[PDB]
């Protein structure tokens, strides 16, 4: 994709993951855990929410009948209707086609920057404390227990508190 | 001690295209052109006029199956096939401009031309073909004009009628075209025919033709229509010396109305804002699938079985 | 510690514009794609124009009073105005748009004298009190009412034909008269029976005179109705007639193209524009307009759109 | 937004850098001061002014009338003449709505990314001399006066030059 | 230090591409979206086609000696050319362009006889020296021109009705003489009034015998009006007249749809193709084209547009 | 561009890398070398191909002749069909014109996106035992012969075995 998390570096998704778009993993001491980040998962969602509301809203045109149903039409003019009616379809039908397939080329590579803006997120937050493992993963170079994970998912961890640990373990 | 980030996916994912790409697979998607049709007219919160066996026409002239349809008002208008407009045989000429107009109507009013003819000419002519509760009849807003003395000339009778009202009137007559020599010399004598209709934007003559012809319900001989606006103020004179089916009133259009072809049953309980031959189509989808003719306000057409578009990322399982 | 920080421009408050995402969207600049504006007049600067006043561009081909300064020319651009005249004696062309579209799309308008001469027994110099010249009865300038010369008397059988000795098409008008009675009818055109034949090789057509009762038109039960054809270089019209034509004493050629306009906007003389419509002139340089679906020239394109608004800036995010 | 730096890890514009649309901002021993970039800003105008040109450039097609403003039309004819109309009416507002909300997501996004370029061309000129803060700033861990600074607007740093200081500075020597 | 640096490729020269935001944008390859160049010849391979050459597509249902070889056939492709003759004799169709239409949209004719008779007091084999055979004097092979078995006497009054017995409609033609002259017409038919009337159960009209002077178009003054209707299956038409009338002795059955081509441009039965136009094939997967608005077949669309390049490669960032 | 590298922070092409899209050039003790990378060439050549594939799938639109070439068309109608017509010209025709710019744009920004994608790729590899220049290289701390440049082009680079000789190179002991 465009921004190479999704189907890229994220070599997969989660099935097990059902109370969000995007989220976190970890794992320390006490064990492993799992929770979805909100404010990624709603600009996702209301990005999509948008293009829904466009797709729906009302064309008021109203169009009247220029063809009877159930009577002959004069042959010259039935040609004309037949031809003008058909080069209109091959315009909607392009229309539609292109629509869809731009609009799609556009949902699936927003939802890939926006997981990639959620991983340069904690980057940043994690500053010297930690480093990529190239998978999507941070590996933290301190202690951290779940109230110091919960930390960094409610985006409150302060690098200074454990850059003197994560330091030294980075270079023995 | 590690932090992994990532997102969801799911068992089943769906295909969609995209630039790039015919054979996608994302999370999920909607669809975007409308494949179902309700085979039924939803007609709740429309004044609606069901026609059945009435052709539009038929109202504006008066066929025996428009009786209850001679006046009314309207939004929406429903015809049905094999509709009768002239139970003696005939045809309008512009008859599908003439259909339109009052397809595109919110009523009719009618109004009387007050003709009224002289001892020598008879216009209580009637016909086996419109029949009324089993007693011979005709066209109920005209009149037949024939000599009372069979074999003698039509006599040079003029008839005007003029628009007081401040909108325009739709005026019908009717030009009668024998089956033979012996037959037109019957009616309206042994002279040459002309029928003149001038009004001040409008002027044109009319010549029964006379020839054996094919029996069309029993009756070789035709009856022919043709019609003109009156506008206000304006009057319209009728100089014809035989074979004039002239109008004892004349239409009047009203408003605007939706003119539907549809054989599909009528239900009051669903609406809808656009229909076709085989119903009514409900949707939020902006293109459809069903028909290329539709009227009312309608999704657009396209040859299209589907189009999904993606509501979700690339699904990428386990 | 000292830091060095990076950032983007804002203001107060941007406009606002939609996206593929977000209806209402704020930016810091944006600009209208859609043209609401026009001027009520008709800009004619650097077009060689003819305004037609209460002349009706049909009325040029057969010389009605009111187009008498209209018979010849040459110009760019033809404007129409409501309720302009065709007729002074009451009648219709048949295939009276197709005729006036042709008009409006040429360029000029130059007359041809048909030489048309009759026997001592024609008064070619039929008039009426519907077309009037300085209070005197007069007739369309390009035509000619043919009665008999002597009342009651009948109208012989005339030929007239008419030859394009030219290297374009010619356009032929005449008329056909439909007199009030039969009692009228006689004393014009004697007790005959009365057709009229036209025929060019590319046209051929019979008519005979209506006669009936019918409303006046200006005191005028009579009618005039006319028809046209178009007579190739090199090719001949001839009219078999006995009574009822009205002739033509001279053809008409269409010159070159112009556009045309159909208004009552006024005429000004210093703005320049290559789009019009009823309301007057539009000359802006962007893509879309929402004044009129019916307009003419090199437009715009028409929308059902208020406003579309184009960013022409970043997200803007106030402080 | 797609990049995340606009209305993303930057949490609002400058409503005072009224000369550039995009610039920096520095504090030391000195002083603060504030600057705009003139290549970055150029960038985004440019593809602007490509757009606008695009928009404002003329279809020539001639058209002429088929409707009559004065006279009456036939009604079928009319009838098909307004159906096409209508339809031709139709398709344009759906292109033109159609052109400006993909083309607004593009300057939008376009704007964003001139942004990210620009952090990141700084990020890499810096090397080891600095940390990011997470908010668009750049922690500079030595001396950097008024002339260093401009050196990293100019472009004209020399990493080398400071990186023991900054290295020690970064581990507490 | 050791290094990796990473790359991407450039060449010599690129090609010039459009984008978004510029016109200029050079990338390393590109194709052509809007096909220019035409075969200017037509491809028929694996179409049963019918060049129709001289003839006129009308001339095949009435018999003019240029379409003697195409009053009946079959075929999915029907080809016509520039000043192809429909009438060795001069005259026109009423709604001609309909009928044209009509025979351009099929796939093949059958021919299907009247079987109208005549009485000794008519000559039913009238002829003349504009449509030739054989050097002699003929006439439209799928009628007859009736005319007084005497010169000068009256034509007897007579009723033909041809009755369609076929499981679909069938396509009935007729014509009408026009005389040149007055003593011509009652040399014919005679000196009686001439009424033509024709009636079907949805069709009835009456017709008139245009007596009148006129070009010579082929050497002949005359002219031969031809009016057609469509005969349903079951239905019967009834044809009275006393003269003037030029009566069919068979009509036409269109069967199956076919494709027709307007164009003077050669024929190749070795390329195939779906598209056409009057200067000849169009072969192309592209979607768009320039060389003509008028095609006719399954073709890309018209744009006015000389070349759109698509860029098939990234940024051109040469060294 | 949008994604900073084609014609960005990757200052030229390479006019000698004849095998792919997107590749690599290395130094070492031993000299230099030359490779192109697969995957990343063939996402942007599958990608274009899909565009191509879009492109020229047809419509079997039959359509059939409303004008003559050889007679005339009676006035009005043929004023009908030409405005009709040049309609649909003007639609498609801009239509045409926004596809190949909107396409261009986007093919464009997508090389951009995949010459990201790779260096980004190699990057998180190399860990803390490079360091970038900036130009699109990555300048190693320590001896990388053949065989280590082949396993950070074939992903298979373990950063651990050089992370103490490259942390000392670049902290300076
Ligand atoms: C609907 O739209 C069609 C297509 O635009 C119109 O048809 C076109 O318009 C004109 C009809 O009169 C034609 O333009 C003229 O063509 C003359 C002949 O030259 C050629 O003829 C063939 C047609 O068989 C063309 O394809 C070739 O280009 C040939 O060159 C020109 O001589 C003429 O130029 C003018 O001639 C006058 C003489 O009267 C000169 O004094 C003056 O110098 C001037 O330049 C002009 O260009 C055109 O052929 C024709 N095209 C087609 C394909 O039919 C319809 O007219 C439009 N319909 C309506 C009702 O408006
Ligand atoms: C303008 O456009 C319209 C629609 O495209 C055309 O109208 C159609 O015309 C075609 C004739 O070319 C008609 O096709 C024929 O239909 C006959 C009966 O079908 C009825 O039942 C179906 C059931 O779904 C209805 O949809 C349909 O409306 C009919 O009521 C068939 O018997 C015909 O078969 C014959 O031709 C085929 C060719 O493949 C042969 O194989 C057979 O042997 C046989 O001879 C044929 O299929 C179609 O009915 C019309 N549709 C409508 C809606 O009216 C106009 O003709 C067109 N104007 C033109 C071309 O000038
Ligand atoms: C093709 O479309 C055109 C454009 O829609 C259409 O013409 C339009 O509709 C009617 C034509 O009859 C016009 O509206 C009428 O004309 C004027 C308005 O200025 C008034 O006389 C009328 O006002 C009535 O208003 C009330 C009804 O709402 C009545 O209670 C009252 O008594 C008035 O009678 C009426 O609005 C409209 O102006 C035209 N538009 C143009 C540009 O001319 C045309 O009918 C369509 N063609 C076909 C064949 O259907
Ligand atoms: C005098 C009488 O009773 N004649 C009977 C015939 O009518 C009938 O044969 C059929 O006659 C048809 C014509 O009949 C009507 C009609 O149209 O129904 C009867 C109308 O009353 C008559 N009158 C008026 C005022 O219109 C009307 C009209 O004269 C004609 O329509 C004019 O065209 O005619 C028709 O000709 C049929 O072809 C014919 O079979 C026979 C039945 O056996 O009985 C006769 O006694
Ligand atoms: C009897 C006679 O004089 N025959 C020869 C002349 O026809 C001819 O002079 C030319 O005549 C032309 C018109 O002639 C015909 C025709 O179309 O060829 C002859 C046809 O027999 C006749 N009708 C029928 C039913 O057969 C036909 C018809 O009357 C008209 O076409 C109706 O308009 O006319 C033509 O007018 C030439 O311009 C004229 O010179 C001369 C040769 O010069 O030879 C005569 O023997
Ligand atoms: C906003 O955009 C328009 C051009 O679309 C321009 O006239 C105006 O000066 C712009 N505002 C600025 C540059 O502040
Ligand atoms: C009809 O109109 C004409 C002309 O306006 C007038 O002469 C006549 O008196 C009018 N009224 C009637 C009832 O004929
Ligand atoms: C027109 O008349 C002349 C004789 O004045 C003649 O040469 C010419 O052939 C006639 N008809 C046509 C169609 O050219
Ligand atoms: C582009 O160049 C390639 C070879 O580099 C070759 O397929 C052809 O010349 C061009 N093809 C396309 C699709 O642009
Ligand atoms: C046609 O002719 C036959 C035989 O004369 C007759 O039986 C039939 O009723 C006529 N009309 C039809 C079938 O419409
Ligand atoms: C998409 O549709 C499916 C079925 O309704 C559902 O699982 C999912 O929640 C929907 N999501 C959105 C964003 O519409």
């Amino acid at each position: 994709g465009l921004f190479g998390a999704i189907a890229g570096f994220i070599e997969n998704g989660w099935e097990g993951m059902v109370d969000g778009w995007y989220g976190f993993r970890h794992q320390n001491a006490q064990g492993t855990g799992q929770a979805a980040d909100y404010k990624s998962t709603q600009a996702a969602i209301d990005q999509i929410t948008g293009k829904l509301n466009r797709l729906i809203e009302k064309t008021n045109t109203e169009f009247e009948s220029i063809e009877s149903e159930f009577s002959e039409i004069e042959h010259q003019i039935g040609n004309v209707i037949n031809w003008t009616k058909d080069s209109i379809t091959d315009i909607w039908t392009y229309q539609a086609e292109l629509l869809v397939a731009m609009e799609n080329q556009h949902t699936i590579d927003m939802a890939d920057s926006e997981m990639l803006n959620l991983y340069e997120r904690v980057r940043k937050q994690l500053r010297q404390n930690a480093e990529e493992d190239g998978k999507g993963c941070f590996e933290i170079y301190h202690a951290c227990d779940d109230s110091c994970m919960e930390s960094i998912r409610n985006n409150t961890y302060d690098h200074s508190q454990y850059r003197e640990e994560a330091l030294l373990n980075r270079l023995n | 001690d590690k932090i992994c980030l990532g997102h969801h996916a799911v068992a089943n994912g769906t295909i969609v295209k995209t630039l790039t790409n015919e054979q996608e697979e994302v999370t999920n998607a909607t669809e975007t052109v409308e494949s179902t049709s309700l085979d039924r007219l939803c007609m709740k919160g429309r004044s609606h006029k069901d026609l059945g066996n009435c052709h539009p026409i038929g109202m504006l002239i008066g066929t025996p199956a428009c009786d209850l349809h001679l006046t009314g008002t309207w939004d929406t208008l429903i015809e049905r096939e094999n509709a009768i407009a002239y139970c003696y045989p005939g045809a309008t000429v512009n008859e599908e401009a003439l259909r339109q107009k009052i397809m595109e109507s919110g009523g009719i009013s009618k109004i009387s031309t007050g003709f009224t003819y002289g001892s020598s000419i008879n216009s209580a002519g009637t016909t086996k073909a419109c029949m009324r509760n089993g007693g011979n009849s005709f066209y109920a807003e005209l009149k037949w004009l024939v000599s009372k003395s069979k074999g003698q000339n039509f006599p040079q009778t003029t008839n005007t009628y003029r628009n007081t009202d401040t909108a325009e009137h739709l005026i019908m007559w009717g030009i009668h075209h024998p089956s033979s020599t012996q037959e037109k010399n019957d009616l309206y004598g042994t002279q040459s025919l002309s029928i003149s209709v001038g009004s001040s934007t409008y002027q044109s003559n009319f010549v029964p033709v006379v020839g054996a012809r094919p029996q069309v319900n029993g009756q070789s001989g035709r009856i022919d229509f043709h019609w003109t606006l009156v506008q206000p103020g304006d009057n319209i004179t009728f100089s014809h010396n035989g074979g004039l089916i002239a109008p004892s009133r004349v239409s009047k259009l009203i408003g605007r109305g939706l003119g539907i072809q549809s054989d599909a049953p009528i239900d009051n309980n669903c609406e809808s804002k656009c229909f076709w031959r085989g119903g009514s189509i409900n949707t939020r989808l902006p293109f459809q699938n069903l028909s290329p003719r539709t009227v009312g306000q309608c999704p657009k057409y396209v040859n299209k079985k589907s189009l999904m578009l993606a509501t979700g990322m690339r699904n990428v399982p386990e």
